[PDB]
């Protein structure tokens, strides 16, 4: 499950759009995927890189940067084998996406609904009702 | 006190200018109002208001300033 | 619009030339030439290559207002 | 209501509140909004149809 | 002018020292965490 | 032959190794400069940077200042340089207070004690460099002019 | 972080989750709609607030509702 | 005309007003 | 013979059926409107051919026929200028007295009192004074008759009919295949050799056989009806040899390479004709003959069907060094498969050429009596500055469209594009720094001068009388160009332009051209120019380089070239598209070009234009106030805008009252634009909801539901009205000022 740090990376001639000091002091994101070919893709941070046949590893500064490459790899090269991780400066590796092995767009058992409101949006409480009280505006 | 003597001819002074960026032409150009220092000429009308309500001298304008400092406190 | 109207009507009355407002205010080029352009000349000559006078500060503030306004854009 | 009837929307946050649409289908399950109403006017999203409950819909 | 020395003494203090000091203190207060 | 490579042999870092960024001449100059010099105390780093900066600050204030045409142009220029040094040393002090949490170690600029030592050195160096510029310009007539003394 | 809510008018079309660039939304089983599924937001800390989920929502009033709240490095979209 | 002593009295009363302003600002800030 | 003509015959049927179905060209719009946004979306995407069709062949066919339609419109426009010169002009009166009669080719009808616009332009004529310089063109052509202007109007009309026929024919009857359009070598050979080269050769031939004899007779003092007709020079070689004795020897000196015989009519004089204040037409004839030879020679560079020539792919792929990776590999594939890449290059070049045209045409006036017609000089400079700036921003617009759409990373690995996108942060940060440095050190000098002049400190300013920022390099280059005749251009007789130094050329006691001295004010306004050009480059480049992705939006190419935002998140991504950098850079182009035309107008009136008094003193239009007053912003406000806006404001009741009306109308349109620029769509949609309610109440709601304009369209409408208002204000101000005083 855990990120194999030794995964080889795509051939990129470098760019100025990559990650800055906050990646080494706050958080860094990594994306891995398996490619059947030695093919050119576009980096979210700049120009073009070549993903290697076999397993690739990337280091990006944002989760949207990782998910942008994930969509490019799924719509143009049909890779569904992408795992997105958040790597703390402490060295902790946090797996992110897909969070339970199944894509968010597919239903999965054991998922608990968060943020779900039992009524429609027009039944939200008016702000005057919730003023000077801790009671929430979603009913 | 110069303005209250001749209110139609004297131009009221708001406050003086002490600006270390001024040239000597600027210092001379703002030395109106019958005084020896550069000044801003007041457009607020406070001279006409203080004249109308009784104030005559600098001592009572100052006394009003003191009373307002007390009221502010 | 209110203060342009008040000021133009009053400066024309204060000259003794209220008819100049009466004839020029009914079209917009009268407002442009006879109010903004005609009365700009003491203001924008507050400093020039021939000297400066005490309207230089308003001459500098007028440009300063044009700058802030445009910076808002 | 019934399928094909013309209905007046009573959902205050609807785009077509107090407008007339026509009922396409009504589900029979435990669905929270079974009445599917289609509308001639399109919403700001461009959608021209929405699902509503019975107590949000009156026959005309 | 009476007390003509005061504009020379105060206008640089109020116009340069006052902002500098209050900006410095405001900077320290906004940046500080505890 | 390629003269531009990924920075630090890391392609996804946000930098490119280039001749301007990573030549041996650039590496030698940065290491030689007091801020990045190895073996240099933070106070000594501040003294060398300060001596440099205070020395060249006097000249623009002296030559192009309001009192430039006066005979007190150098004194005004030095005072203006000194005032700028005091404002900048206040900036260094406040940056040090907010940026760095207090730690025992002082061997680095990026420490509360180290930046305080750096600011101390920068003030001493800047006042000394400004003074050195004042002494030199006062003594040498050619420096008092803009190089037109020969003319 | 932002607060993202899903209301019971959700028809389970899965479009808001597909729109999500930051894997904030996912599908959970729900018997309320014909599709048997409703959107959920267990990752609103990654929510940048783009409101692409709102655009993809085909309900007359978006079942998915982003309420922009406290800003973080993640919700500001900062790569620095 | 205003004496230097009169200006100093005004400056004393404005300092007292400054101290009361500090005390109100600290009380409002809590 | 791999370069061949290949056409599909009868591709598209000439039917009115698609005319009757608006929106037919796209799948979205063809299902009809449901909201009013459809109406706007119809016009917005119509010429976006590569948004409708997948195939490059149909796109290229649509572009070729639309270029014929544009050429038909240009020829109809030219035919109208010739017809208005023939029928509604004082051209014949202007030919007799060019220095007193004012050109006019437009007459208004008397309807609502508007016949006051038919002012007394001279020559027993009333009409609107025209400033396009057509009269000077026609005199340079040697027209000397209104009958020949009718024949030119018919020639333009015939060409307009032939181009609209050719567009119909080449879209509907014989449309070329894609392999025809992808012949860049053949097209370049023909457009260098055939279009530009035979264009110059034929024009040089016309100049030698028509313009040179007629203009020698005109400047000798012969009246226009006493001048022999232009074919009598073609036949009577004896009569042509009276004016130019080299014609006694014919074409033997050309073929025997004895070209110094032709020095009577092929000169290298330089300078201006003293009689007209224009370029020597013998120099212009030699100029066009020399350009024709090089353009024809250039059009033999590329390989088409016989093994001689270059492959442009080989030229590009061979140019690669150690800094630039694979180099120019893949650029040929880009420029023969992307129309937007070609339009980006050609619009940047056409705009640059139009900007070059404005500078060169004022400095070296090329037509007889155009230099002392100051309304024409100001008009054609200002016009070609605006056409240049617009075309340059469209070069960046279509660079953004290329990057968003036609750019493929797979075919662009490690080439020049890949490397630019891979160091775009370094490019934009260094451009950002140079723009901050140059705004501080150009406009802050103006703020320094405003402050010091306001403070009474005239000794502390940047001025010629104070701290002197002299333009030593520009003055030195002026020195070189004044010393160049006889030294570094030994066979030149005069300087390339009198702007560099030298004589004052006066025609009809008005200065044709005279040295433009450069001082502190010129240093300051040129660094203003360098600053405004740099910032326009920064906005346009930042849009091109960040069109596909950023650190902010990593998937910006999926949103497109023209999207409003990607939501209020990430702090807000309003105006994140490449389109919105074209939108923001057209304002800064407006700013740049407005300062350029203001610099030109004030400098030419203050230091160049005016009347030559006895003893050769030149009393200039604004009396040399540029040097001491263009150093402050108050001087630009007072001595340029306020002082010279006198003519537009006081134009009412005269023939220039139309300019006063357009001055006010364009101030109105400019302000009206700010309603679209400072506001947002959501306000207007809720306001429209209340108006829709009032319509619903009266049962008068439309079936095409009214919408507020899109966010992008609100930006585009604001920018279009802003540009129209600003440029129309400057257009009215410039034209009333210089028609009155020049
Ligand atoms: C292309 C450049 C051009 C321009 C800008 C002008 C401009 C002008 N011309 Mg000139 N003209 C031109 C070319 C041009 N002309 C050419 C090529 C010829 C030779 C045929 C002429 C011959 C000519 C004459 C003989 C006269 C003018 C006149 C005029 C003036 C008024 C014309 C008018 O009111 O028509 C208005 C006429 C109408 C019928 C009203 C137009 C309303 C309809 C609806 C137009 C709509 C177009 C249509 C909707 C497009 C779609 C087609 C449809 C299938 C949908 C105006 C200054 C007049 C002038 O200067 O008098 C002093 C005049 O007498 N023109
Ligand atoms: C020597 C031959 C030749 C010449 C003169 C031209 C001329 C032109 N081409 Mg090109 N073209 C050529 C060969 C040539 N082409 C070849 C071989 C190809 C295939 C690779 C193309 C492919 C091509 C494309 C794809 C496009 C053009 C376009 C254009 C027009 C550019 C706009 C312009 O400045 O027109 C104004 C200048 C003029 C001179 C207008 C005159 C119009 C005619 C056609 C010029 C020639 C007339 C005739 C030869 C002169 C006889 C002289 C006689 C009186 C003695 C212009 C008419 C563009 C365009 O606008 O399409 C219409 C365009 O999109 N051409
Ligand atoms: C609130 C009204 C007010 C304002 C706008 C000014 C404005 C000015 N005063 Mg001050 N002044 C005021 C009240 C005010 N005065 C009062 C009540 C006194 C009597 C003690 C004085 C006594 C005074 C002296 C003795 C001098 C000035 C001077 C000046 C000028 C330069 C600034 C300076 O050195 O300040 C110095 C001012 C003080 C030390 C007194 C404090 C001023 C008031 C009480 C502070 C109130 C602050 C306001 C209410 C809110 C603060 C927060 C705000 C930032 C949001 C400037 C024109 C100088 C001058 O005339 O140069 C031309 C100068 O030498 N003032
Ligand atoms: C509002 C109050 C204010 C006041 C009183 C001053 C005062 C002054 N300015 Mg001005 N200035 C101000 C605001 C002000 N500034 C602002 C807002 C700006 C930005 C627009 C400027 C921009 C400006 C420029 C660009 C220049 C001045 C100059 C000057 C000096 C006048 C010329 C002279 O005689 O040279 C004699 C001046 C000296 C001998 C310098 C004395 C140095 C002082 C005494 C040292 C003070 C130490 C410092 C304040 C420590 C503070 C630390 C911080 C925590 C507060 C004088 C010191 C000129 C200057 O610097 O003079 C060289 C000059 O070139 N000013
Ligand atoms: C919106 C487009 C537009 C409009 C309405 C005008 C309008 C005008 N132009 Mg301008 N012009 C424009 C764009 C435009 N221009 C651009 C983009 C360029 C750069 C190529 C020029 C360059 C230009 C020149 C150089 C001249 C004009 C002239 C004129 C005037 C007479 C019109 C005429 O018959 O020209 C007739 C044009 C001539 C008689 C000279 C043509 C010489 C050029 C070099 C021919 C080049 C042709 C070639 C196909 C260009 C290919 C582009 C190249 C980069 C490959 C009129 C004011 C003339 C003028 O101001 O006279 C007072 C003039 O001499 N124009
Ligand atoms: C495309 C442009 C063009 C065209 C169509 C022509 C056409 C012509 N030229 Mg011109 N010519 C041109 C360009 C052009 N020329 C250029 C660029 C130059 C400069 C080198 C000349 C210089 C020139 C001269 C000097 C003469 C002609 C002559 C002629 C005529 C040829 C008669 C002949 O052979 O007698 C040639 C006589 C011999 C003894 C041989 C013919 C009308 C002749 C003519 O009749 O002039 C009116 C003539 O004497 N041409
Ligand atoms: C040779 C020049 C040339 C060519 C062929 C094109 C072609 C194209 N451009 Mg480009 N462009 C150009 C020049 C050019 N443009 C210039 C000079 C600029 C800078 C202003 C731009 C800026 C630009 C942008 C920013 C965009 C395009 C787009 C487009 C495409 C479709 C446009 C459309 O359907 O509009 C149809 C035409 C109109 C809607 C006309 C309205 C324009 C103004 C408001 C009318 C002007 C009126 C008049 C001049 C003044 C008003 C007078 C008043 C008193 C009555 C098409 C590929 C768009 C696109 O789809 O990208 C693919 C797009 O986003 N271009
Ligand atoms: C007159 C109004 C105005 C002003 C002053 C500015 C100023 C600026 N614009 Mg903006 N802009 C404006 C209108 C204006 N803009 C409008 C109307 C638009 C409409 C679309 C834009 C669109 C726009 C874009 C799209 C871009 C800019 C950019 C810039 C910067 C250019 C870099 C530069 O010159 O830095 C120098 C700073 C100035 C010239 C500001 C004036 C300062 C003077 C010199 C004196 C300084 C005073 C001093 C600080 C006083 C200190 C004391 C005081 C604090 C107490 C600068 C911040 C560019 C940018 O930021 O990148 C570089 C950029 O890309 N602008
Ligand atoms: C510009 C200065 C210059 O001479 O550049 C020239 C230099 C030339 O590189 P190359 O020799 O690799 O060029 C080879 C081919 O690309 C040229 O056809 O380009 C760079 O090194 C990048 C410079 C970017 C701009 C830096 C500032
Ligand atoms: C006024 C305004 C509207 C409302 C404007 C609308 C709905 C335009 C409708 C105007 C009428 C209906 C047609 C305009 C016709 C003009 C008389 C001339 C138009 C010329 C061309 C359209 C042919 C917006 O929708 C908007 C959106 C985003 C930012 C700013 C704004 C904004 O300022
Ligand atoms: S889009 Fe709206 S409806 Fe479709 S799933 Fe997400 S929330 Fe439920
Ligand atoms: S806002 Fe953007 S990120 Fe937050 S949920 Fe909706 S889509 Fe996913």
């Amino acid at each position: 499950e855990t990120l194999n740090l030794q995964i080889p990376s795509p051939t990129f001639e470098g760019s100025t759009g990559g990650w800055l000091r906050a990646a080494e002091v706050e958080e860094k994101y990594a994306i891995t995927w398996t490619s059947p070919k030695e093919q050119v893709f576009e980096m979210p941070t700049g120009g073009a890189a070549i993903m290697r046949q076999g397993e690739n590893l990337l280091y990006l500064a944002r989760k949207e940067q990782c998910l942008a490459l994930a969509t490019q790899v799924k719509n143009s090269f049909k890779i569904t084998d992408y795992k997105v991780y958040r790597i703390f400066p402490s060295g902790e590796v946090q797996y992110l996406h897909p969070k339970d092995g199944v894509f968010p767009e597919k239903v999965n058992a054991g998922r608990v609904g968060v943020g779900n409101v039992s009524h429609s949006i027009g039944k939200n409480l008016n702000p005057a009702q919730i003023k000077f009280t801790s009671k929430s505006f979603n009913g | 006190e110069q303005w209250v003597l001749n209110p139609l001819k004297v131009k009221p002074i708001a406050h003086a200018i002490w600006d270390p960026h001024f040239g000597q032409p600027a210092v001379k150009a703002f030395t109106k109002g019958g005084v020896s220092y550069p000044v801003n000429i007041a457009t607020s009308g406070v001279y006409h208001w203080w004249y109308t309500i009784g104030m005559r001298s600098n001592t009572d304008l100052y006394a009003g300033s003191l009373f307002l400092l007390f009221l502010a406190g | 619009w209110v203060t342009f109207y008040w000021h133009w009507k009053h400066i024309t009355i204060w000259q003794g030339n209220a008819g100049q407002f009466n004839e020029s205010s009914t079209y917009i080029m009268g407002w442009l030439r006879d109010y903004l352009w005609l009365n700009s000349s003491p203001l924008i000559n507050g400093y020039n290559p021939f000297g400066m006078n005490s309207l230089s500060v308003w001459s500098w503030m007028f440009l300063f207002g044009h700058l802030i306004w445009a910076t808002g854009f | 209501v019934k399928r094909g009837s013309k209905v007046r929307i009573l959902r205050k946050e609807s785009y077509w509140y107090q407008d007339i649409g026509t009922v396409a289908t009504i589900d029979t399950s435990g669905i929270r909004y079974p009445v599917v109403v289609r509308f001639e006017k399109v919403s700001y999203s461009g959608v021209n149809t929405n699902n509503f409950s019975l107590d949000e819909v009156v026959e005309v | 002018m009476t007390a003509a020395y005061l504009p020379s003494i105060l206008v640089p203090i109020i116009g340069l020292i006052f902002p500098g000091l209050v900006m410095a203190f405001a900077f320290i207060y906004i940046e500080q965490d505890e | 032959s390629q003269f531009i490579k990924p920075y630090n042999d890391d392609p996804f870092v946000g930098n490119l190794a280039t001749p301007v960024s990573t030549s041996s001449f650039t590496k030698s100059l940065l290491s030689n400069l007091p801020a990045y010099r190895a073996g240099l105390s933070p106070l000594l780093r501040g003294v060398e940077i300060g001596l440099t900066h205070g020395y060249f600050l006097v000249g623009p204030f002296y030559k192009l200042g309001p009192l430039r045409n006066s005979d007190v142009a150098l004194l005004s220029g030095f005072f203006s340089a000194l005032g700028l040094i005091v404002i900048l040393v206040a900036c260094l002090t406040i940056y040090g207070v907010v940026s760095f949490e207090e730690t025992e170690a002082k061997d680095q600029l990026q420490t509360a004690k180290g930046w305080r030592q750096f600011t101390s050195g920068w003030l001493v160096g800047s006042v000394g460099g400004a003074s050195f510029a004042y002494i030199l310009i006062s003594n040498i007539p050619f420096l008092q002019t803009a190089g037109m003394s020969m003319l | 972080s932002h607060s993202v809510k899903v209301y019971d008018t959700c028809i389970g079309c899965t479009q808001c989750v597909r729109a999500c660039p930051c894997d904030v939304l996912e599908m959970v089983s729900w018997d309320g709609c014909k599709a048997g599924q409703i959107a959920s937001a267990p990752r609103t800390e990654d929510c940048i607030g783009c409101k692409r989920c709102e655009t993809a929502c085909p309900t007359d009033f978006l079942s998915v509702r982003v309420y922009l709240g406290g800003e973080t490095t993640r919700s500001m979209g900062l790569a620095y | 005309m205003i004496s230097d002593t009169q200006i100093f009295i005004a400056l004393i009363l404005a300092l007292v007003s400054l101290v009361l302003a500090i005390r109100l600002g600290r009380a409002l800030y809590q | 013979k791999k370069v061949s003509i290949t056409v599909d015959r009868d591709p598209v049927a000439t039917s009115f059926e698609k005319w009757a179905q608006p929106g037919h060209f796209s799948r979205t719009l063809a299902k009809g409107p449901k909201t009013t946004t459809w109406i706007w979306n119809l016009h917005a995407d119509v010429h976006d051919f590569d948004s409708h069709t997948n195939s490059l062949e149909d796109i290229s066919r649509k572009i070729f026929s639309a270029h014929f339609g544009q050429l038909s419109i240009i020829f109809l426009w030219l035919s109208g200028m010739y017809f208005h010169g023939a029928r509604f002009s004082n051209y014949s009166a202007w030919l007799s007295n060019p220095t007193a009669v004012k050109p006019s080719a437009q007459v208004v009808w008397p309807i609502v009192g508007q016949e006051v616009l038919n002012g007394d332009v001279g020559g027993g004529f009333q009409g609107v004074q025209v400033t396009s310089g057509f009269f000077q063109i026609w005199r340079s052509s040697g027209i000397t008759s209104e009958v020949e202007l009718y024949w030119c109007a018919l020639a333009g009309l015939i060409m307009s009919g032939l181009m609209i026929f050719a567009g119909w024919f080449h879209y509907h009857k014989a449309a070329p295949k894609l392999e025809w359009f992808q012949n860049a070598e053949s097209m370049l050979n023909h457009h260098l050799s055939g279009l530009l080269g035979l264009g110059c050769l034929s024009w040089a031939g016309h100049q030698i056989h028509v313009s040179l004899p007629v203009n020698k007779l005109l400047d000798a003092g012969v009246a226009p009806q006493e001048i022999p007709l232009p074919h009598e020079f073609l036949v009577n070689r004896d009569l042509m040899a009276q004016l130019y004795p080299s014609f006694s020897k014919g074409l033997v000196p050309f073929f025997t390479l004895n070209w110094s015989e032709y020095s009577d009519f092929l000169t290298f004089k330089g300078g201006l004709n003293p009689v007209t204040g224009g370029l020597w037409l013998s120099d212009t004839a030699h100029h066009h003959l020399a350009l024709a030879v090089l353009f024809i020679v250039a059009g033999h560079m590329y390989r088409t069907n016989w093994g001689i020539g270059h492959s442009m792919k080989e030229i590009l792929e061979a140019h690669k060094g150690p800094f630039t990776g694979e180099g120019h590999k893949g650029l040929y594939e880009i420029l023969t498969t992307s129309w937007h890449a070609q339009l980006a290059i050609n619009l940047a070049m056409l705009g640059s050429v139009s900007i070059i045209v404005a500078h060169h045409m004022y400095a070296m006036p090329p037509y007889p009596y155009i230099a002392t017609d100051y309304p024409t000089q100001l008009s054609i400079f200002t016009h070609h500055m605006w056409i240049g700036g617009f075309c340059v921003c469209g070069g960046a617009a279509h660079a953004g469209i290329f990057m968003v759409r036609d750019y493929n990373p797979a075919q662009n690995y490690n080439n020049l594009l890949d490397r630019v996108i891979r160091h775009r942060d370094a490019i934009i940060s260094h451009l950002n720094w140079i723009c901050i440095f140059l705004g501080f050190h150009s406009f802050g000098l103006y703020i320094h001068n405003d402050t010091m002049r306001a403070l009474g400190r005239t000794q502390d300013m940047f001025s010629d009388t104070a701290i002197q920022l002299k333009p030593v390099f520009a003055q030195w280059v002026q020195s070189i160009h004044t010393l160049a005749p006889g030294n570094t251009t030994p066979n030149a007789l005069a300087t390339a332009s009198y702007a560099f130094g030298g004589d004052v050329v006066a025609v009809g006691n008005k200065v044709a051209m005279m040295p433009i001295s450069l001082g502190t004010a010129d240093f300051m306004v040129h660094h203003i120019h360098a600053f405004t050009i740099h910032v326009t480059v920064l906005i346009l480049l930042k849009g091109v380089l960040f069109s596909r992705n950023s650190r902010l939006i990593p998937d910006k190419a999926n949103l497109g070239f023209r999207f409003p935002c990607d939501g209020p998140g990430r702090g807000g991504t309003c105006q994140s598209s490449a389109w919105d950098s074209v939108f923001l850079g057209l304002f800064w182009m407006y700013n740049c070009i407005s300062v350029v035309i203001f610099h030109f107008s004030w400098k030419m009136q203050s230091d160049v234009w005016g009347t030559v008094q006895s003893d050769g003193t030149v009393t200039h239009i604004t009396g040399g106030n540029f040097a001491q007053s263009a150093i402050t912003i108050n001087g630009w406000l007072r001595d340029f805008l306020w002082a010279q806006a006198s003519q537009v404001i006081q134009s009412y009741g005269s023939a220039l009252s139309a300019y006063g009306l357009i001055f006010l109308g364009a101030h109105f349109i400019w302000a009206f634009s700010l309603m679209f620029l400072f506001s947002g769509r959501g306000y207007w949609q809720e306001l429209i909801e209340s108006i829709v309610w009032a319509h619903n109440k009266l049962n008068v709601a439309p079936a095409i539901q009214p919408r507020a304009l899109s966010i992008t369209q609100g930006r585009a409408v604001g920018l279009a009205h802003y540009l129209l208002g600003g440029i129309g204000t400057t257009w009215a101000f410039f034209l009333a000022r210089i028609i009155s005083v020049g």
